[PDB]
């Protein structure tokens, strides 16, 4: 993000999570070193006739900008058939 | 529409805000590619579906070739092939 | 999860149905292929 | 008869429990339908009219017959000996194609003969003539 | 056009855009689509 340094991330993403399956939505603004969960909550809107969309928006550098980043979905479940399903990742890095 | 869209990129160096001007940049994923995926993060484990544009948790691909109960199998095992029960018949003969 | 990717020709005036009697790790101990029916599977397409 | 302690006849005595009643049709569930067309579905309404229902968030378990759909793979040959092949019977979810390989009968897809009914559906891995269906694969994403 | 479709659906999807959300939503009509024609307003004394 040295092309457009970001104080903020909209970690918008889309998942159909079956019962009890999860995604943890995360950043490591330190480029994948410390996997911080997004500390401002996703707008967990229903996306369509199935999925949830999960619009995080968050000042991930509280104090000027990050110039660099990593972002993540920790797909996880209670059994191999409750399978979390994911699409349409929509992550504006932002400066607001 | 592609060269009118190219013309929109020829606005977009110059476009007046497009936003007010706020956009930094987007990281986004449709689960038909390896390029935004950090599979080098060894905790990574999703199975993108490459025209289907969705993923789920990675899978253990347990391939099996079934094995045959040769009596209960009425089928004649035709060499490597498998075929119905048969008798022969002499379909053709020249006896001169 | 499951797949059928067996391979064969069914000529004309022939047919090849594919079926299982699935005992599961999701099932009790006595559940065997007597109790199970021929439950069918499609070739060259994935199944759960 | 195990001979511990007991109530009297006229001590204020009682028994209590959640019981797994055999829930009764119309009495403890009506059936109603919600979603339709490509989404047509049925609902054991634990009778909002009549129900001796469980406690809220305590179990219900239902037995019922229902119609399989059938995914009749249909194909046509060198003078109309069509392999009108009646499909794998399953619910519409994965009502599934018999993947016929008669070398005359060409892959047109499926007349998915409908559950409790007669008709057709074609969402499939099945491929028709030389993938010239590519034309619409392209035109669809253009039209998006 | 599909790279550009993913950019629009996911990155316009991500906004930080317009004057944020001054414009709420849109309707469009070529005079062509059965789902945007209201023939259920049979007031529709018109032809596409």
């Amino acid at each position: 993000m040295t092309e457009a340094p970001y104080n903020t991330v909209r970690f918008s993403y889309e998942a159909f999570l079956p019962k009890g399956t999860k995604v943890v939505p995360k950043y490591s603004a330190d480029d994948g070193k410390t996997w911080k969960t997004f500390t401002k909550s996703p707008t967990t809107t229903r996306a369509n006739n199935e999925f949830t969309r999960y619009v995080i928006d968050e000042k991930v550098k509280s104090s000027g900008t990050n110039t660099k980043l990593q972002v993540r979905l920790d797909l996880s479940t209670e059994n191999s058939f409750l399978r979390p399903r994911v699409r349409r990742l929509m992550v504006t890095t932002r400066d607001e | 529409l592609e060269y009118n869209q190219a013309v929109n990129a020829l606005d977009d160096g110059a476009m007046e805000g497009q936003n007010p001007l706020t956009l930094r940049s987007v990281f986004s994923e449709g689960f038909i590619s390896l390029d935004k995926a950090d599979i080098t993060h060894p905790d990574f484990g999703i199975v993108f579906s490459f025209e289907d544009a969705e993923a789920t948790l990675a899978y253990t691909e347990a391939v099996n070739q079934p094995k045959i109960i040769p009596g209960d199998t009425t089928a004649h095992i035709w060499g490597r092939l498998i075929s119905a029960p048969f008798t022969e018949e002499r379909t053709i003969y020249q006896g001169q | 999860r499951i797949v059928l990717m067996s391979t064969y020709l069914t000529p004309e005036r022939t047919g090849c149905t594919w079926e299982m009697k699935l005992i599961l790790d999701d099932m009790a101990s006595s559940t065997t292929f007597d109790q199970l029916k021929w439950e069918p599977i499609g070739n060259y397409q994935d199944l759960d | 008869s195990p001979q511990g302690q007991e109530p009297s006849g006229g001590t204020s005595y009682y028994v209590s429990y959640k019981y797994n009643k055999r829930m009764e049709a119309g009495k403890d569930y009506e059936v109603t339908t919600q979603g339709e067309g490509l989404s047509k579905k049925w609902y054991i309404n634990f009778t909002p009219s009549n129900g001796a229902k469980p406690i809220d968030q305590t179990v219900v378990l239902v037995d019922y017959t229902y119609y399989l759909a059938r995914k009749d793979s249909v194909f046509i040959n060198k003078y109309g000996d069509i392999a009108i092949l009646p499909g794998e019977p399953n619910i519409m979810r994965l009502v599934t194609p018999p993947l016929n390989t008669d070398p005359e009968n060409l892959q047109l897809g499926t007349v998915t003969v409908l559950p409790d009914s007669d008709e057709a559906v074609c969402i499939s891995f099945a491929i028709t003539r030389l993938s010239m269906e590519d034309l619409q694969k392209v035109k669809t994403r253009v039209d998006n």
